[PDB]
């Protein structure tokens, strides 16, 4: 969910600011995996609302999308989601997607599953 | 700026209750999200576009949102729709009511009492109940598909398109055929236990809207002391989560029981006789009665629909009128959704949305949902709490029990 994820982001950012003894936070850059089905606008808005009434208020939030990369183990071949997209895409791939080369369905997600904060701007 | 990596742990709606050796310690729930986002984005957008955006909120009641939205818009611009198109709107709405109620009651409430899990179609039982549920679902969805097209047919000032009279006659026939099924539903839900799977019976203010012959559409609030259109208090309590609402300073409940309690005398037809027969069962002090109440509303809304259909035939040729957008219109439409009273508030300026406030019935029901967790048991308690929750018919839910 958008609001839950946004809550996680806000909590983490505020925690980092507390640890660093930050007087104020001004900018946060978050990297979202495209396998997340969340909508960037809702998440950003939610973050803005939760950011109210704290040191990290009125902060500028930037979202960077990390492409999804899959590595089939059997043939040992890597491909990207964009290659399969050309024919919602994100959720629960394991069900439908397989390697373009193998009849396998067995693969590991290397990039694009997780969400992490890549940058934080602190004012002390 | 300075790059870092801090991982966001999202192991991951639901209701959480924490219990102890000394008794229950805490109970809180975050089951729905604020519509604030929509209220924020539609500002400055065209009225049509906003009306297209609004039904995205709580998609389960897809139809209702659209209808109340356009109602609010019309009330803003000063347009008052004809009685025929209004009746048709109420018919589509009735379809949504039938679908929502039937699906909810049968697919959610019955397996709880009879203890079923997994696939809900089985030989040894439930064939007939599912036949009824599926027939009602098909009927409502078919009405929604015939008078709606999200609802593309629902437009400001009228309808996009309107079908032939033949399909309306066939609709009347199908409704009349659907009446005894709804009756069987009411009878079936009459026998099941209320206030228990530990009675949760207590004092509870119910809130509804009042319409002269029915409870579908209205322009007046329906509690013990009525108001035409007013903003009740709203409170922001966070688990750590939507905003809760308090009427007259206290939590209140909305749903079928509210319509019955407040507007009982307005009913007629078979549902009136049934209400008079089992008036004790649909009492104002219990949540589970809502389920049964919903069943009653099936029969009523079935028969009512027929009447409404006839009203549409009072004028044999029908055409969707056109309206002009006007500034300064502020329109507050308090409608009644299968979940409860749905509130839409639209202020239009220069043909664009200047103010939007939307309140979903589940927001209303959430305070009393938190209140009515006076369920004491030793785990099975999860199941009971789940039943209590499902009595309020939220969009989705799940229960988690935790010790210490
Ligand atoms: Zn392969």
């Amino acid at each position: 969910h958008e609001w839950a994820l946004a809550d996680a982001i806000v909590r983490t950012v505020l925690d980092y600011a507390q640890r660093e003894g930050a007087s104020r936070v001004k900018a946060v850059r978050v990297v979202l995996g495209e396998l997340q089905d969340v909508a960037e606008d809702i998440v950003k808005f939610a973050m803005e609302q939760l950011f109210a009434g704290t040191i990290a208020e009125g902060a500028e939030i930037e979202f960077v999308e990390e492409e999804a990369v899959f590595k089939c183990r059997n043939c040992n071949y890597e491909w990207k989601l964009k290659e399969v997209k050309d024919k919602f895409i994100p959720e629960v791939v394991h069900a439908f997607l397989a390697c373009p080369k193998c009849g396998s369905h067995d693969f590991e997600v290397v990039k694009g599953r997780g969400v992490y904060v890549a940058g934080i701007k602190i004012e002390k | 700026y300075l790059p870092i990596t801090v991982d966001h742990i999202a192991r991951v709606g639901g209701v959480e209750i924490v219990v102890g050796d000394d008794g229950v310690k805490e109970v809180k729930l975050n089951i729905i999200e604020g519509p604030r986002f929509f209220e924020a984005i539609t500002l400055g957008k065209k009225l049509d576009e906003a009306l297209a955006i609004y039904p995205r909120i709580c998609s389960f009641c897809s139809a209702a949102h659209k209808l109340t939205a356009v109602e609010a818009a019309e009330k803003a611009i000063g347009f008052t729709p004809r009685e025929e198109i209004q009746a048709l709107r109420e018919v589509l709405y009735i379809g949504d009511m039938i679908e929502s109620h039937a699906l909810h009651l049968y697919l959610l409430v019955l397996p709880d009492y009879l203890g079923y899990s997994g696939p809900l179609h089985m030989i040894d039982e439930y064939k007939k109940e599912m036949s009824i549920a599926l027939d009602l679902k098909n009927l409502g969805s078919w009405m929604m598909d015939e008078l709606g097209s999200h609802q593309e047919n629902a437009v400001l000032g009228g309808f996009g398109k309107l079908p032939d009279k033949s399909v309306l006659e066939n609709m009347k026939r199908r409704l009349k055929e659907a009446l005894p099924k709804a009756e069987y539903t009411f009878e079936l839900f009459t026998k099941l236990e209320q206030y228990e799977e530990i009675t949760h019976i207590a004092v509870k203010p119910r809130n509804g809207v009042y319409g002269i012959y029915g409870d579908y559409l209205k322009a007046s609030d329906g509690n013990e002391f009525p108001s035409e259109e007013y903003r009740e208090h709203i409170k922001e309590f966070v688990v750590e989560f939507a905003k809760h609402s308090h009427y007259h300073g206290k939590p209140f409940m909305v749903g079928a029981i509210s319509r019955l309690v407040n507007n009982a005398d307005t009913l007629y037809g078979r549902a009136k006789e049934l209400y008079e027969s089992y008036k004790d069962l649909l009492r104002s002090t219990n949540p589970f009665a809502n389920n049964l109440a919903q069943a009653l509303e099936l029969v009523y809304f079935t028969e009512r629909a027929i009447d409404l259909i006839d009203e549409a035939l009072a004028k044999w040729p029908i055409r969707p009128r056109d309206e002009v957008a006007l500034k300064d219109g502020f329109g507050v439409s308090t409608t009644e959704a299968p979940r409860g009273v749905l509130v839409y508030a639209l202020k239009v300026e220069n043909g664009r949305v200047s103010y939007a406030d939307i309140i979903t019935p589940t927001a209303f029901n959430l305070a009393m949902m938190e209140q009515h967790v006076r369920m004491m048991a030793e785990k099975k308690l999860k199941l009971l709490a789940e039943m209590v929750v499902r009595a309020y018919d939220p969009c989705i839910s799940c229960s988690v029990h935790v010790a210490r």
